[PDB]
């Protein structure tokens, strides 16, 4: 929203690029009036037809004598119109070439200085601006918000000033040649722009109503693929596909309304476009029959008025880029007029020799900007002698820290001074301090090139010679030297990864090439391996010897051999001495010293379309008609200026003119027949389909096992976009576009067959001229897109060494060189700098050719039109037809080309949705075989099972796991951890087939058994149950598919699940609402639901995976009385984490790495002494201890 | 050329 | 170049 003033958004322009500008805008100018003069022109040419036309059709005596004036008056009028064009054609090339050219280079010339003034500006801001803002949004501000200045101050603004040209220049021309016609064509502009808007209003607002449709269904898709395991377990899967059917049923009805009105709302907005266009041609010709008007005269205002007309809507999305360019502009100038107070890149303040290190805090009061939220340090006083080594220490806050982050100047002090030797540290220069000073942080980081340049971080210059020293004195030569290409190896996030130690020692060895006076270490031994430890200790301690040093660690090894040990409590200092007085004083330190002791392009995609055999065959009739419909609007225009041309005796003028007046609004109403029919023929045809497919995108969907479903690849949410785009893309390659093609063939066609056979070789040139304009027009645009991905690429290498300097700035502040990322990023940027002045180059000739093109052929037009073909008895009526004709197949077949990309969209979204309906899983809920036996008691049979996950085969889950459990009786199922425990559930209901192993029921092997009867004996109840939004008795209803269940029956399972106080309790009672739309329950009501769904089933297996896992006090009680009532009667495995409430169990098994290590009777277990024993121990001793 | 058929 | 404004 906020503004800059349009003067200092330029500001760095100067000289040459104003000159640019101003030569530019100007050439812009000229280039805009230079179109309108043409239809001036073009007035004049048909005054000249039009003075032959009446005289040699008003003779009918003589016609020699017609063979020497009028061929007289059209060879020199037409060769002066011909030349006057040609004219125009190299002017409109020249200026246009300048125009692009001139104001793409001014913009390139700025940009470039606006990102190394802008970096410049980012690296140059204090740490306290960093504290409070994103660096990821600044980093994408920078790389975004340059690109949107470059798009507004570029090559647009002379796009506006040219249609503001061809603005005035056309009214002007139209209001000079006549004011009436010109104020009667203004009369219609206010009809014309609220057509426009009805356009508009009814996208606006249907585009939401699409989306809210899809939103509703997407509701039960998501949520359904959300529960996909519960609903695969109940195997209520044809009921969530009849859902989703259901409210696709509706989308398609709201899809054809929308279809319907829209395709109206076209229909008229052509309608009243042909009906003005029409009616001011009519008042033209009731003012040429007056001889107010001349006839050409006409078409001059009316053309140029049009123009000038159309040229503001054409102007105004110039404005807009020019308006969001200032608005980008704002944010990005701000930072670099933004002073900071620390500098940093300021040359000033003393830079002392011979520093002994004499370093004091003088009552430091200071926060970060958390400000007056919290105060972490409270007044302050601390010494630390040169030559000394002073370490800090204290239990929380790390306000140890903050003395290393000010002594930095990091921040200068709220109260208080930090004086290094005798002078305050503010009066000293920024870079010195900072160079003065060494820096060895907790978390090292080290900038990606070779580690020679990362030592040569430490100092610019220096040679291999003083690396070799600087890390053969940190010790890290041999380590690095066992490394492959010695100095040379690489380092970063990015390959070659290392040990923290050896980071940090080559970190030190950086430090250490800093020579520096005053040494500052934090933490640097801490969040590091024991082993190594010392060996960067080493290192550290002959950092140390040179230096005055203040360490900060949680480590008190390395703390004893200081000279001053400094303890902290609530920001004030409090301890301070060497390590015997300090354990003297037994104080913070000894307390703490204690405490530590695929593409698809197919017709396939069409065959299944292939449903309907009509509502294509009528859109494509239709739309051919239509097609042919299209150049009828020129045979019209041609013949009305035509035989307005050719009338001779103008008694039968106005009478004809009116006969085609009428039938050029004729062609115009049938026009809103044929537009409103192939518009809704095909939108008809394109919500069907999108019904069809993504009910079998959706149902296929549910055919897929969880083995599919578990894939990190396939997500609820990638399966929802997945299933709204691909759905949504096909559409638009089998929707209005294909009907515009045929339209725009058929226009062509028709146009080029009445072209051809009327004019003769009038037509066979254009054929010439036209397509190659049109292939002009295409190759264009792939130069554009190809400067523009290369382009990219360039900026993306300097935006990546942008990141990693801003990411890690903190550090590089330290270091500083950040002249040296400068330095970096202006070489960076050097490349995309010379590339964008050959884009102006090329992006102007390309432009000018383009334009140059369309007014010679405009010459040849004309040219050959006249001369050779008027010479002989061919006619004027005809060149005007056929010029109209065949440009408007031309200009119908651009609509080809831009319409390109929609299919290889749809072609790329249309692959993956015959694939996702192709696949097939191993395990398939939807076959009708396997063997439905009529036994009813269950037993189960788990034996030498072996499992991995297929997501992960790595550990093994199950390594030769063997169970057996009798009819009604308990299976306890106890684990050390992990899935196992489960996966005896999810493998029961046959989510999975075992790699190895089988598992049986009644005897017979489930994998040969029915999936769906398998699951229907199934009990399931897991740990936080999913209860889609419908009725709660909707949700009990769940437990039995394929049948409704019974009120009664839903009661008495309710009754038996205990959650009959809440149904009871509830205004609605069993047809309220749950699932977070229309209620909230906690876990104990949901669960107990989870039961009765469960045990309404009636299974004889019931599966309680964990079910009391989330839960808490009586609610756990009542829970499991509930799931107590719900076994006993039935086969049962219960995996509970509770062993208090297993101790009634018939039996008990102890998995250990997949294989049944223990099992027996509670008493049994516990008579033997094992795992068992302790696994009831350490959670017996829990409540025991709660007392 | 404009948009009916010239 | 016609009369929308090529």
């Amino acid at each position: 929203k906020p503004a800059v003033s349009v003067l200092t958004m330029f500001r760095y322009a100067g000289w040459l690029d104003r000159l640019y500008m101003l030569v530019g805008t100007l050439a812009a100018i000229i280039h805009g009036v230079a179109l309108p003069l043409m239809m001036l022109i073009f007035g004049d040419m048909t005054d000249s037809f039009a003075s032959v036309g009446q005289v040699s059709k008003q003779s009918t005596q003589m016609s020699e004598a017609d063979k020497r004036a009028m061929f007289a008056k059209l060879e020199e009028e037409m060769t002066t119109y011909a030349y006057y064009y040609t004219g125009i054609g190299a002017g409109v090339l020249i200026v246009a070439y300048i125009q692009v050219s001139f104001w793409c280079l001014a913009a390139g010339r700025q940009i470039h200085k606006i990102r190394q003034k802008f970096f410049h500006a980012i690296m140059n801001q204090e740490i306290g601006w960093f504290d409070v803002h994103d660096v990821g949004e600044l980093n994408t501000r920078l790389t975004d918000d340059v690109s949107k200045i470059n798009e507004g101050i570029g090559d647009k603004i002379g796009m506006f000033f040219q249609a503001m040209a061809t603005f005035f220049g056309g009214f002007i021309i139209g209001f000079t040649r006549g004011w009436k016609l010109t104020l009667v064509i203004l009369a219609i502009s206010p009809v014309l722009g609220l057509s426009a808007g009805i356009w508009a209003k009814i996208l606006s607002s249907f585009t939401d109503k699409e989306l809210h449709a899809y939103a509703k269904a997407g509701a039960v898709a998501e949520e359904v693929l959300a529960a996909i395991r519960t609903v695969i377990a109940f195997g209520g899967q044809k009921k969530e596909l009849e859902r989703y059917n259901n409210n696709l049923e509706e989308a398609k009805r709201l899809g054809i309304k929308k279809a319907i009105t829209a395709n109206i709302s076209m229909g008229a907005a052509f309608l009243l476009i042909y009906a003005s266009y029409a009616l001011a041609f009519w008042y033209g010709t009731s003012l040429v029959i007056s001889k107010e008007y001349s006839i050409g005269q006409v078409l001059t205002v009316f053309f140029s008025v049009l123009i000038g007309a159309f040229s503001v809507g054409q102007a105004s999305p110039n404005i807009e880029a020019f308006a969001n360019a200032r608005g980008a502009a704002y944010e990005v100038f701000k930072i670099i007029d933004n002073k900071p107070s620390i500098d940093s890149f300021s040359k000033s303040g003393h830079k002392p020799d011979n520093i002994q290190g004499n370093l004091e805090f003088k009552n430091i009061h200071f926060s970060y900007p958390s400000r007056k939220e919290v105060q972490i340090l409270k007044g302050l006083n601390l010494k630390v002698k040169s030559g000394q080594t002073v370490a800090l220490v204290g239990n929380s806050g790390c306000g140890k820290s903050t003395t290393v982050q000010l002594m930095q100047r990091l921040y200068d002090p709220l109260d208080g001074m930090v004086s290094i030797d005798g002078q305050d540290i503010r009066t000293i220069n920024v870079r010195y301090l900072r160079e003065i000073i060494g820096v060895v942080s907790q978390e090292p980081v080290l900038f990606a090139t070779t580690i020679a340049e990362n030592i040569r971080y430490g100092r610019e210059d220096v040679t291999m010679d003083e690396i070799e020293k600087a890390v053969k004195e940190a010790n890290a030569y041999d380590f690095i030297m066992k490394l492959p290409h010695q100095f040379d190896t690489l380092v970063g996030e990015r390959g070659a990864q290392l040990s923290g130690g050896q980071k940090q020692r080559i970190a030190i060895a950086r430090a250490l090439v800093r020579n520096p006076k005053i040494l500052l270490l934090d933490e640097a031994t801490s969040a590091l391996d024991t082993e190594s430890e010392a060996v960067v200790q080493a290192a550290l301690d002959k950092a140390r010897e040179g230096r005055t040093t203040i360490v900060i660690a949680h480590r008190l090894s390395t703390v004893r051999n200081a000279d001053v040990i400094a303890g902290f409590d609530g920001g004030v200092i409090v301890e301070q001495g060497n390590h015997d007085e300090l354990m003297r004083e037994k104080g913070i330190y000894f307390k703490l010293v204690m405490t530590q002791t695929p593409p698809a392009s197919f017709w396939r995609i069409l065959k299944l379309n292939s449903t309907e055999w009509p509502y294509f065959v009528v859109g494509i009739f239709c739309a051919i008609i239509n097609g042919g419909l299209q150049p009828a609007f020129s045979v019209i225009f041609s013949k009305v200026v035509g035989v307005f041309t050719n009338g001779g005796p103008p008694e039968t003028q106005r009478q004809n003119s009116n006969l085609f007046s009428l039938l050029f609004l004729i062609l115009g109403i049938i026009s809103f027949i044929t537009f409103f029919l192939q518009g809704f023929t095909f939108g008809k045809a394109g919500e069907i389909l999108t019904k069809r497919l993504r009910y079998m995108v959706f149902k296929s969907m549910l055919r897929q096992d969880v083995s599919w479903f578990d894939d990190p690849k396939n997500t609820t949410g990638a399966l929802t976009t997945r299933l709204a785009n691909d759905a949504a893309q096909v559409k638009g390659a089998t929707g209005s576009r294909l009907a515009v093609i045929f339209q725009n063939i058929a226009n062509l066609g028709t146009g080029i067959i009445i072209s051809l056979i009327y004019g003769w070789q009038l037509t066979l040139l254009l054929l010439a001229i036209v397509p190659i304009i049109a292939i002009a027009g295409v190759v264009e645009m792939k130069m554009l897109s190809g400067q523009a991905l290369k382009d990219k690429k360039e900026l993306e290498g300097s935006g990546k060494i942008a990141t990693e300097a801003i990411e890690n700035f903190r550090t590089v502040v330290s270091l500083t060189r950040e002249q040296k990322f400068e330095t970096m990023y202006a070489q960076s940027l050097q490349i995309p700098y010379r590339n964008a002045m050959k884009k102006a180059h090329v992006f102007g000739i390309t432009f000018s050719f383009t334009q140059a093109m369309m007014y010679f052929s405009y010459a040849a037009c004309f040219r050959f039109g006249a001369y050779l073909v008027t010479q002989q008895l061919m006619t004027f009526e005809n060149v005007l037809l056929v010029f109209s004709a065949i440009v408007f197949g031309a200009m119908a077949v651009g609509q080809v080309s831009s319409f390109a990309p929609d299919y290889a969209k749809a072609t790329v979204s249309a692959s993956h949705i015959i694939r996702i309906i192709e696949k097939t899983p191993e395990i398939d809920s939807y076959s009708t075989q396997g063997l439905k036996p009529n036994m009813l008691e269950g037993n189960v049979q788990f034996s030498g099972v072996v499992f991995n996950y297929p997501t992960r085969p790595s550990i093994p889950v199950l390594q030769g796991l063997s169970l057996e459990v009798k009819k009604g009786q308990t299976l306890a199922l106890v684990g050390s951890s992990g899935c196992g425990k489960s996966t005896v559930v999810q493998l029961l209901e046959r989510f999975y087939d075992p790699m190895a192993g089988s598992v049986f029921l009644d005897g017979k092997e489930i994998k040969q058994l029915n999936v769906q009867w398998l699951r229907a004996q199934l009990g399931i109840v897991s740990q936080e149950p999913i209860l889609f939004d419908c009725s709660i008795a909707e949700n009990i209803a769940y437990g039995d598919n394929s049948r409704v269940v019974s009120y009664e029956e839903i009661v008495r399972a309710a009754k038996e699940a205990n959650i009959h106080q809440f149904i009871d309790s509830l205004p609605d009672k069993y047809n309220t609402r749950v699932g977070d739309k229309g209620t909230q329950l906690s876990g104990g009501q949901k669960q107990r639901i989870a039961i009765a769904r469960a045990l309404v089933r009636q299974p004889h297996i019931l599966l309680l995976d964990e079910a009391t896992s989330a839960l808490d006090t009586e609610s756990e009680k009542v829970v499991q009385e509930a799931l107590d009532k719900a076994r006993e009667g039935r086969t049962c495995i219960v995996i509970a984490h509770r062993l208090s409430t297993i101790q009634n169990a018939d039996l008990i098994v102890v998995i250990q790495n997949g294989k049944v290590k223990e099992h027996g009777t509670h008493q049994q277990l516990l008579a033997q002494k094992g795992i068992y024993f302790s696994m009831v121990s350490v959670q017996a001793g829990a409540k025991r201890s709660l007392e | 050329x404009f948009x009916f058929x010239f």
